[PDB]
Formats: structure tokens, sequence, C-alpha cells
């Protein structure tokens, strides 16, 4: 995925892997490596009018 | 899969009302048929 990793406030179980919104999308990890979430929030985009 | 939960319940009907939902406790990757099942009881000696 393409995204911004952040620190996380939501206080994951420990079985609970992803995390996911009202959109059922992806909006938070858990490391295998390193047990802790990070918050995936989509990169900035927009439209541009001239 | 078993899942389990534990909770402390006020003097009263056993089987209390609200919700405790049960957290997945262990997925174990057996791959047996199972269709019957039995609980297992502790006894103790009585040494009398
Ligand atoms: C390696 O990964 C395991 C689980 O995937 C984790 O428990 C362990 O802490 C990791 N090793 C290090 C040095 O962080």
């Amino acid at each position: 995925g393409t995204g911004v990793l952040t620190e996380s406030n939501k206080k994951f179980l420990p079985f609970q892997q992803f995390g996911r919104d009202i959109a059922d999308t992806t909006d938070a990890v858990r490391d295998p490596q390193t047990l802790e979430i990070l918050d995936i929030t989509p990169c900035s985009f927009g439209g541009v009018s001239v | 899969k078993i899942y389990s939960k534990h909770t402390p319940i006020n003097l009263g009907r056993d089987l209390p009302q609200g919700f405790s939902a049960l957290e997945p406790l262990v997925d174990l990757p057996i791959g047996i048929n199972i269709t019957r099942f039995q609980t297992l009881l502790a006894l103790h000696r009585s040494y009398l």
C-alpha cells in the first residue's frame, strides 16, 4: 500500500492485527517484527484547477 | 477455533443479561472430523 504510517492511540486487542474504518479499508497495521500499531493514512491528494 | 471469556457475574441468575463478547483464544490446525464431544471433570481420591 501507499500511505503515511503514524503513531496510533487505538487500543488493539492482542489477537487483532489489521484495522478498518467505516469503508472496510485498511486503516492500521500491526507489524510482526515489532509489535506496534501503525495507523495508515492515504497520502495528500486533490484536484488542481487552473 | 476456541473462543473464550471470563466474566465476573454478581450473585444472581447464572446466565446473566447483557453482552460479553468472547475473544478468539486459539486457532489449532487440526484437520480431523469432529461429530461428538464430552466434558472432562476432575475427581479427588477419598483416602478413607
Ligand atoms: C521477531 O518477530 C517475532 C514475531 O514475529 C517477535 O516476537 C520478535 O520480537 C522479533 N524479534 C525482534 C528482535 O524484535
